[PDB]
């Protein structure tokens, strides 16, 4: 299974009370671990975690404050390079992070800005590398893209319950009618870990792909996601239509048809 | 010039499929918005509800945000919830009727 | 130098002709800039872009936004006084290992050596004159169109002669000059073959 | 009488030995300015080499731990380029820029510099520097065309990086001159541009200007160019 | 007469551009001729056309009925076997003494002469050859890079010289002889100076 | 072997004279046919001169009182340029061309000839044909690069235009070789080709067909590289 | 006061029908002077022309015909030349002719191609003045263009009383009520042969030529044409609007009114 | 559409002002159409009037075609009258009402 941790760093100006907004929620698949912004002495890390007495973490500590610590010149540094009235608040978004995926020794750094909405040409081919190699030792480890890897290990070892885990999704269908001759079954699914879920509707022959309701995948507050996806049945045939349902927990994909 | 803004989505709905009588969690979701600056209230048979909570800030790849504003409610058959939200990309505050279904 | 290719490494035009230079970066860019160099002075600067497309003059030039990778520059109308070597050269933002958003390295295409040469136009008659400084004598042909020319200093005990100088002229035509040094200097005069007439210096020499 | 621009516009100096350039700057934000550093080879364009922080702070160019260069930034409100272990691949126009107070960007560079890496002689002692050679106009011409032409022949002259341009010097402005290429003189180059002066402003004196490293003194040339009535 | 415009009187490609001509006149045609004309003289057609667009291999000619009074021809990935002076031509209905619907005559425009130099990848090092037999020598090289370079010579009783010829070799680099008039009856040796580096003909002569 | 030929490159002849310019057409249906002659000079286009009916119609170029080129279609299965009166301005290259369908243009083309207009100085002094003089592959080249080359440096002539060019003998198939400008000699020309010899087939001869409008006899010149023994 | 003459030739493809279809109607300043076409051997020519029992004027016949038969080829070659299915209908309109008047010796002839509607790619220029023949040179050969100046002035002597009348316009207006409340006012114009014509409404001494009604000027079909322009008006301020009719075979403005 | 079409302008008319009781002709001209092929027609009462003799086929400075039809017919007050033409077109053919006004 493959991993990967993320930050987002977002900024925001308002008149010329000098100090800018900013938060840096921080994280590992679909859990936020890490969240850090303005009026905080310490980047408050996830309560369900591991702690071993080490505040061997400086090294994210010290990475986040200095970001979020630029958010002063640089948001102002793009003001001017656009010279937008300084009256109309702005934004500066970013994000870095990176995949990881040992069982192919793979490793993916992102590294993503933007403006009011509009992202910056970098120097960076954004996705890249982060690992490096030559036959030395010493080094200037404290670049956020040479430990990405090494956090997210932290993360994922420090974490393994909540992160390392697959809750499947429960699924049931229902049948609340519609005025107008025809039934509506809503096929759903709910606490699923990794929003990643595909829910699809179909006639044991094909899929209904190109008719169909689709509720963006919404979070619930303990860690999992819910989603639905519904459609407009004839009273009669009511039956033919199932739900098939795919996701990462359920090896079988679930199918689901009305109570009978 | 014109700057690029995306209105709010919004979902409001049970953590738990609701029963009333036994509690649950009501939320309010919102997405897609682009600039950050929002106002999400909950409503109790019509009033602000005292105090809600929210997620912290994130974004997606198209740096639009989402926030979750999520509440302790008792589901009562006889009483409705509903979400308050007031972005600068609309004309008044949009409500959102919490059904049990959707 | 891996990551910007100007499109012409050359181009010729007469005046009134028209034309675009292409540029392209291997990389996002975020601003870009339009540079003309004559001769061998400093480097004019014609425009500077972010995005979009600005026209100064007669010309006009662009960058696309939602692409962030190429850069054109036209000349219409062109003019004489267009010649030169243009460049095109474009930027990108930068981040320090402490999150400076920084920006600063430029970097410059191959440049494109623009050459525009006269109207077609109906030939002239040059005009011969001599310059002197004992043991020196110029040869200075004017005001004349087809470039084609044979210009030769009759002398005698001839030291050493020189290659011929052959400006292009204001009014649009062309115009040379040539030395060399003599002994007979004096007697010297010029004799230039152009257009299958002969003219010489002494056709004009009054006396 | 600047924005900026650099002193010399050649300098011929030896193999294996330093060279350094320089920038006159001219902007009282001088301390807290940043002055930047092109380098160019025979038709190639700009490219960049090193950045002058607001005063010095200064940086330079190791060639894997042994220097090749540094900009720097003193009080004669000015930055310098040096260069040490001349070579050939060294030998170009260098330049130098600054970008607008505030984060602006209309990018001015000056005239540059050409740097020329001169091998070897005895032990290099010749003048070589320019050397004049007046043609006055040619009655012909004045007669029939009320006319006048002037050839300011330069010879014996080394860099070979010489800018000539005829300035009216009754009052400093330029005046649309002709002027032939740079030939190769065996050991030496020369040069020549000549200028055609209207009528009504043939009574005026015209003076020929000269500008190379090597030439006497270490000013540009003063030739002057009579104007006669007869 | 006077109505055609060809756009570049002249322009230059590096091995991999992507450029394109254009050509106009308003007195509307019936189809505009795309021409390359070999160093031989000889005219090789290169599209035809009375409608729209077409294409094979780099070169493609556009002529569009607007007004049908402008042709453009584009060239991409322009390799070295397209050099040449391009032209650009128009027909248009001839209408006989009788009726017969025949073809008037076809007109050209001036002349724009491509010129496709090589693309620019790590050099090498040029092998001189030696070329000279009675009262004659003319050095040799065989793929070098650069138009720069300087054929010296080492002959024992010298004349008056005269100007090189440096071809395009097939490799891709370029190559040269520098005619010379000396003596040395079978004797005669080559030297040569390109980017500081010298090569003596010598260098290779072995036995 | 064709589908239009023009024999003769070029064509020199006396000033204010006739001259003689024709292509032997090979295409049958030749009465139903209109061709046309071109003129192109120096640095210009190509311009349109006259259309022949294919069948003597005798057009002619008549300019307000003058008739100056004629058109024409005989046995001899060609049509041949007649150009009246010869003034340097009428020097330039002249082509004869027709259209490929019945409402078209395939538009088939022909080599062209150059006229060449010649004053006083000469009554056909001397031949005026190519000089060769060969020269043999570096033993320095076969040693060291396993390669060869070869040439045929011509002069002591007048035809301007002498366009050289090499084949394989045995199985003669042009191949592409190269050669250099042409350069003057006090008013006689004298071009050098050569040739990237395929490494491994050097034998005795290939052959350095020349061509020109004055060249001994009539025929391209065949010209080999004998081996040695002396 | 320019009168003139013009053929419009006219020719047609069927889908395989071996031979095309076609004609060559020809006019004189609006009259119609000669016909032409297939299954036709001679040029009907205007029955109000009795030439003299002889007909010395042919030499047009012979353009004509040898028209009639280069007409196929044409449709042949205009066919290839653009690609087209020779499956589908096509057409091919030509037009030549020109004009005249003494003062400054005009005499400009047109000569016009058109395939399936698109004027053709004629080289020489387009109006082309003619009027001059070198000293000592009939020009009997087969053009037409050369024989404008005489074949023109050939048809206006053989029947001088149709081609050198003037038939000015008898007008007269027409209340129409409008069930909506409006009164359309129809001036009318009949007989009048100079076929340019111009009815125009004022309004207050203002035209309201823009803002009325018009009818493609048609033909009576006995020799002249008829043409009416007309408005909606106020019930009532009738009485206020004109109808002023101008032409040339009318000194002056002809000026109406009309209601009831 | 590729091949340019142009659909016909109709107008049926009398040749002199209608005096019911009287001969004179019925006029339907047809132009500004250009595809040649046209089908044009006379009517009475609703069938297809016969023996119509039409016009010498010419066109305008833009190549557009017109067809001028005439019968000799008796006008009556009670006999209504219009033009059938139907040409390379989209719905179905077009019948033109004659009327008093024009
Ligand atoms: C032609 O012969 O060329 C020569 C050489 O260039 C010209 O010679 C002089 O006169 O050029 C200038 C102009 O007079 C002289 O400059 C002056 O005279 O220098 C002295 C200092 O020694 C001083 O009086 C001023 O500084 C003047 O500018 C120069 O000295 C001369 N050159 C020499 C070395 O002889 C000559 O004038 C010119 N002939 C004509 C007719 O133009
Ligand atoms: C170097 O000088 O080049 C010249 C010119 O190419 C060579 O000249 C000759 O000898 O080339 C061949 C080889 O001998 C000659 O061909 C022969 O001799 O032609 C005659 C007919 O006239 C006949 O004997 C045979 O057909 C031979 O093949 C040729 O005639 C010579 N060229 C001339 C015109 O002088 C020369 O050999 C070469 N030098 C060396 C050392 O290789
Ligand atoms: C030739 O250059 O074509 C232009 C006309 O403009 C172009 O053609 C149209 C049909 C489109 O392709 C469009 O993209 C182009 O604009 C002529 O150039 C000049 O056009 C100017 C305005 O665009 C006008 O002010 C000039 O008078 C006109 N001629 C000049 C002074 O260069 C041009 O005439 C055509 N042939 C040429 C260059 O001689
Ligand atoms: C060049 O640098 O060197 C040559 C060779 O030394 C110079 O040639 C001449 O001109 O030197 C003197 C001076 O005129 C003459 O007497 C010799 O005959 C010449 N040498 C030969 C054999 O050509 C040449 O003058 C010099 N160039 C320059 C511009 O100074
Ligand atoms: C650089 O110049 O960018 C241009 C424009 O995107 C590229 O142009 C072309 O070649 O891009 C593709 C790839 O060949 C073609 O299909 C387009 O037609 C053409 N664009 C146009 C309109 O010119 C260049 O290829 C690119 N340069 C390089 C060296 O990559």
């Amino acid at each position: 299974g493959s991993h990967s941790l993320r930050y987002f760093y977002t900024a925001v100006s308002r008149p010329g009370l000098g100090e800018p907004w900013f938060i840096i929620v921080g994280y590992v698949d679909d859990m936020q671990v890490l969240r850090f912004s303005s009026k905080e002495e310490t980047p408050r890390m996830a309560p369900w975690l591991e702690q071993e007495e080490a505040d061997n973490w400086e090294q994210q500590t010290r990475i986040v404050t200095i970001q979020g610590q630029l958010s002063e010149r640089n948001l102002m540094t793009l003001v001017h390079f656009y010279n937008k009235s300084m009256d109309d608040s702005h934004t500066l978004q970013w994000l870095q992070g990176c995949d990881v995926e040992p069982d192919r020794h793979l490793c993916l750094w992102y590294n993503q800005l933007a403006y009011d909405s509009e992202d910056l040409p970098t120097l960076n081919e954004n996705p890249s590398s982060c690992t490096v190699g030559n036959s030395t030792v010493p080094h200037i480890s404290q670049d956020l893209k040479s430990h990405c890897s090494d956090l997210l290990q932290k993360y994922l070892e420090k974490g393994k319950e909540r992160l390392l885990r697959s809750d499947p999704p429960k699924a049931h269908v229902t049948r609340h009618p519609r005025p107008e001759g025809d039934v509506t079954l809503r096929c759903w699914a709910l606490g699923f870990y990794p929003a990643d879920i595909t829910l699809t509707w179909q006639l044991n022959g094909e899929e209904l792909t190109q008719d169909m309701e689709l509720v963006e995948t919404r979070p619930a507050g303990d860690g999992t996601f819910q989603k639905w996806a519904a459609v407009v049945v004839p009273l009669g045939k009511e039956q033919s239509y199932t739900c098939h349902v795919y996701h990462e927990g359920l090896p079988e994909p679930l199918i689901l048809r009305w109570g009978g | 010039a014109d700057p690029i803004q995306r209105t709010p989505k919004i979902q409001v709905y049970s953590r738990h499929p609701a029963e009333n009588g036994k509690s649950n969690f009501l939320n309010c979701y919102v997405s897609g918005f682009h600039p950050s600056d929002i106002e999400v209230d909950l409503l109790k048979n019509g009033e602000r509800i005292e105090k809600v909570e929210h997620s912290d800030l994130s974004f997606s790849k198209d740096w639009s945000f989402y926030l979750l504003y999520y509440t302790e409610f008792t589901p009562t058959e006889k009483d409705e919830y509903a979400c308050r939200v007031n972005h600068v990309t609309l004309s008044q505050p949009k409500i959102v009727k919490w059904d049990r279904d959707m | 130098g891996d990551q910007v290719e100007q499109s012409p490494s050359a181009l010729s035009l007469h005046e009134g002709t028209d034309s675009a230079l292409r540029c392209n970066f291997t990389t996002t860019m975020r601003s870009v800039q339009w540079f003309r160099q004559n001769s061998r002075g400093s480097l004019i600067s014609l425009f500077y872009l972010a995005s979009g497309t600005k026209e100064n003059g007669r010309l006009k030039s662009a960058f696309d936004s939602k692409e962030r990778r190429y850069s054109t520059l036209h000349i219409r109308d062109a003019q004489l006084e267009d010649s030169g070597t243009y460049f095109c050269a474009a930027d990108t933002w930068h981040i320090s290992e402490g999150y400076e958003l920084g920006t600063d390295k430029l970097v410059f295409g191959q440049g494109t050596q623009v050459t525009v040469e006269p109207k077609s136009q109906p030939p002239a008659k040059p005009s011969v004159f001599i310059m002197k400084n004992g043991t020196n004598v110029a040869c200075l042909v004017k005001d004349f169109y087809p470039k084609e020319v044979t210009i030769s200093l009759r002398s005698s005990k001839k030291i050493v002669e020189f290659d011929p100088a052959i400006v292009i002229s204001p009014s649009g035509k062309y115009s040379a000059v040539k030395l060399g040094q003599y002994g007979d200097s004096n007697s010297v005069t010029c004799s230039v073959q152009h257009n299958s007439e002969t003219v010489h210096s002494t056709d004009f020499e009054a006396a | 009488h600047g924005k900026l621009e650099q002193p010399e516009i050649s300098i011929s100096r030896p193999r294996d030995e330093t060279a350094q350039i320089s920038c006159k700057v001219f902007i009282e934000s001088f301390r807290s300015v940043t002055i930047h550093w092109y380098r160019q080879k025979p038709n190639q364009g700009l490219e960049f080499l090193l950045y002058v922080l607001a005063t010095p702070t200064h940086i330079f160019l190791d060639k894997e731990y042994k220097k090749m260069e540094a900009s720097k930034n003193p009080s004669a409100s000015t930055s310098i380029l040096t260069i040490y272990s001349l070579e050939e691949e060294d030998e170009a126009i260098y330049y130098c820029s600054y970008g607008e107070g505030s984060s602006g960007f209309h990018k001015v560079f000056a005239e540059g510099t050409k740097l020329i890496v001169i091998p070897s002689d005895k032990r290099l002692d010749a003048d070589i520097s320019p050397k004049p050679t007046i043609f006055l106009p040619s009655v012909a011409e004045t007669n029939l065309h009320k006319t006048g032409t002037y050839l300011c022949l330069l010879e014996a002259f080394f860099p070979d990086v010489i800018r000539v341009y005829w300035k009216e010097k009754d009052g400093n402005t330029i005046l649309d001159s002709q002027e032939g290429d740079t030939l190769k003189t065996n050991d030496t180059y020369m040069k020549f541009s000549w200028l055609t002066v209207p009528e009504r402003a043939m009574g005026k004196e015209h003076r020929c200007i000269v500008k190379h490293e090597n030439n006497k003194g270490g000013a540009d040339q003063a030739i002057f160019f009579p104007s006669i009535k007869k």
